[PDB]
């Protein structure tokens, strides 16, 4: 659609055979002339290693559309992609989710052991007390 | 003249037309605010008579459109006036889409928005913003709203919409009040350290330093770093942050405020560098104070240090007391 | 500013300029300026600059300084028996 | 003869007071994320810790009454304290555990 | 069911408080 020299909508394409981008012929033309080569890469090319833009052959093309078949199975690959990504951030989740409540269920189960204890002694207290 | 014969107006009509070719001629003589102002308000009277006399809007409408006729902010005030008694017509929608219809063609009204934003309230928010487009309190007051509906955020937003147009001056009677109720609230570092970067632009230095102490610390000694009293609090932080600092801070203390220097100093040598520091009570003690002598004295009498560097002092002291007698 | 790009050249040029700039720095870093200043008479003329300096050094750690600068058997005799005394060997000695 | 100082140290202190309330209101609900149910806690009963801590959810909360507000930090820094005194084969242990609960 | 749990840590250590309380009252009583 644009011309990388230049920057135009370029009007005769010509596609180049060392460094692949479309080109205006009239504007390529007079880079290979000042020196044979290649705007881009600074490979060599002469004006025959230039190449115009065509219709494929005798195989006639479809626009590219959601239906095209091809199209449709790099669909299926962004779905499947994003989704798997999506499982990343709940099975990170769960892995500090996991670890906080490890971490929880032990501090209770060892400050419960205590609470017993308080229960014991506090009660214990005014069993001895009371008695006096 | 028109009220005195509006006191006297059996043919009132006549006397009320009269005023009328009287506006007329006036009018002539208007070459305006209360002129027309009054001329509005007696105009809209006389059309209120008439509503009382079931004589009555649509005239009033034919008046308020001379007064569109006239030719400001009191012009507008006469907008807010028809747009007023408008509204007390029982169409208020319809009249707020004339005085906007005048704002679109384009501010007297607004005063009449105020008039009656106040109580639209009993959504809104766009209601009050037409405002923006065209007062602190009310900022405040509004902001006091979505408090009141708890929008948090939102509000601190409105804070951010009030003082990017006052600059520093009424924006500081918006920012103290911003500060102390968005610290308030969240109570993350980065951003409300940048609030106060903003904000930067006295007591939001305290304000600040309050939060850095308790949210790091050297970094709030640095900006209290960054006027007596000033220096006096930076002293005390710094004591919190240990003793050995604060002999430090009175020499950046020096350049009332000897006395300040010397009360450092005190405790400084008197507990006791140490060299360097009672040479410094002395060279304190020399900058500028009969309790200053009992205090060299003292120290001098605590060694279990010479009469004759005492008695040096104490001349010393002398030729200051001849250094001051010889000021004029 | 103008007052220290006064340049220091010779030993009294430099010592003249250090009582122009003290009074400048008195009247209106109070302690670098005197360390300037320090520097500027201590490297002058010698023989009077130990008066020079040395009289608004109680105006201006006090012993110590006072004692190198005054460094003659009598002042011994003297401070043995603090500024007036290092004012006294300095005049004389 | 302060002036602004007071005003400052008024705000200074309000704020130290609000610093205190948030952080010691709890910890639960002041880092990250229910219906009242008198009937569950009824349920539930039908075991005086599990009461506790229902009526401790329905106060913090506020068919629900409000009442319990008086239950400051002092006494739960020292109860914090003494706790995690009471508590490599320990880090195994929540460690098989945290396998057991995740099958 | 994590968060759950975080409340009755919370809530028990403030049960503890008082029954500390009824611990100091009885070594007091049994002083006297």
């Amino acid at each position: 659609l644009i011309c990388s020299i230049s920057n135009e909508v370029p009007e005769h394409p010509c596609v180049s055979p060392v460094s692949n981008h479309v080109y205006e012929r009239r504007l390529i033309e007079k880079y290979i002339a000042e020196n044979g080569t290649d705007p881009i890469n600074n490979q060599p090319l002469s004006e025959e290693q230039l190449i115009d833009i065509k219709v494929a052959h005798p195989i006639r093309p479809k626009p590219p559309s959601a239906t095209s078949i091809p199209a449709i199975l790099k669909a299926l690959q962004d779905e499947w992609d994003a989704v798997m990504l999506h499982s990343f951030t709940l099975r990170q989740q769960l892995q500090t989710t996991r670890q906080e409540l490890s971490h929880a269920l032990y501090q209770h189960d060892a400050a419960c052991r205590v609470i017993a204890r308080l229960t014991k002694e506090v009660t214990a207290a005014r069993e001895a007390l009371a008695t006096l | 003249v028109d009220d005195l014969a509006s006191v006297w107006c059996c043919g009132e009509l006549e006397l009320r037309h009269e005023n009328y070719d009287e506006a007329l001629r006036l009018l002539r003589k208007a070459t305006l605010p209360a002129r027309r102002a009054e001329y509005f308000d007696g105009s809209e009277p006389v059309q209120n008579r008439v509503y009382k006399s079931l004589k009555w809007s649509m005239l009033a409408d034919l008046e308020e459109s001379l007064g569109t006729f006239q030719s400001y902010d009191r012009i507008l005030d006469l907008r807010i006036a028809t747009p007023q008694i408008v509204i007390n017509y029982a169409f208020l929608e319809e009249h707020k889409y004339f005085e906007e219809s005048f704002k679109a063609y384009e501010s007297l009204f607004k005063w009449p928005n105020v008039s009656d934003i106040w109580s639209t309230y009993l959504g809104g928010r766009k209601l009050e913003r037409a405002r923006d487009l065209f007062l602190d309190g009310c900022p405040p007051k509004y902001a006091k709203t979505l408090y009141l509906l708890y929008a948090q955020l939102e509000e601190e937003w409105g804070l951010a919409r009030h003082a990017m147009a006052v600059y520093e001056r009424a924006t500081r009677a918006v920012e103290p009040a911003q500060q102390y109720d968005m610290f308030n609230i969240y109570i993350a570092e980065i951003y409300g350290v940048t609030h106060t970067r903003g904000i930067y632009q006295h007591a939001r230095e305290m304000c600040l330093r309050f939060a850095d102490m308790e949210c790091g610390e050297i970094d709030r000694a640095r900006a209290i770093y960054s006027t007596w009293k000033d220096f006096e609090v930076r002293h005390g932080n710094e004591d919190t942050i240990k003793e050995m600092l604060r002999i430090r801070r009175s020499v950046q203390a020096t350049y009332f405020m000897a006395s300040q220097m010397l009360k450092v100093s005190g405790s400084a040598t008197g507990t006791v560098a140490p060299g360097q520091s009672g040479m410094d009570d002395m060279k304190l003690l020399e900058q500028r104070l009969a309790a200053e002598a009992e205090r060299d004295q003292p120290l001098r009498a605590q060694s279990k240090l010479f009469v004759r560097s005492d008695a040096s002092r104490e001349e010393l002291a002398e030729l200051a007391q001849q250094v001051n007698p010889e000021e004029i | 500013a103008n007052p220290h790009n006064y340049d220091a050249w010779f030993d009294y040029l430099r010592l003249v300029e250090s009582d122009a700039e003290a009074e400048a720095v008195r009247e209106v870093n109070v302690p670098p300026i005197q360390e300037k200043r320090h520097w500027k008479r201590y490297i002058y003329w010698i023989n009077y600059a130990l008066y020079e300096e040395l009289e608004a050094k109680d105006p201006e750690q006090a012993s110590l300084e006072l004692i190198p600068h005054k460094k003659a058997k009598m002042w011994i005799l003297y401070a043995q028996f603090r500024a007036l005394g290092t004012s006294i060997g300095k005049c004389p000695k | 003869e302060e002036r602004e100082i007071d005003d400052t140290y008024i705000e200074d202190a309000a704020d130290v007071d609000a610093r205190k309330q948030a952080i010691r209101d709890a910890e639960r609900v002041k880092e990250m994320k229910a219906v009242q149910k008198d009937l569950p806690r009824p349920s539930e009963v039908n075991l005086r810790p599990l009461n506790v801590e229902p009526p401790l959810t329905d106060l913090q909360k506020s068919t629900m009454l409000h009442y319990d507000l008086l239950h400051e930090p002092s006494g739960n820094k020292k109860g914090k304290t003494v706790g995690f005194g009471t508590n490599t084969y320990l880090e195994h242990n929540p460690y098989e555990k945290f396998s057991k609960e995740e099958l």
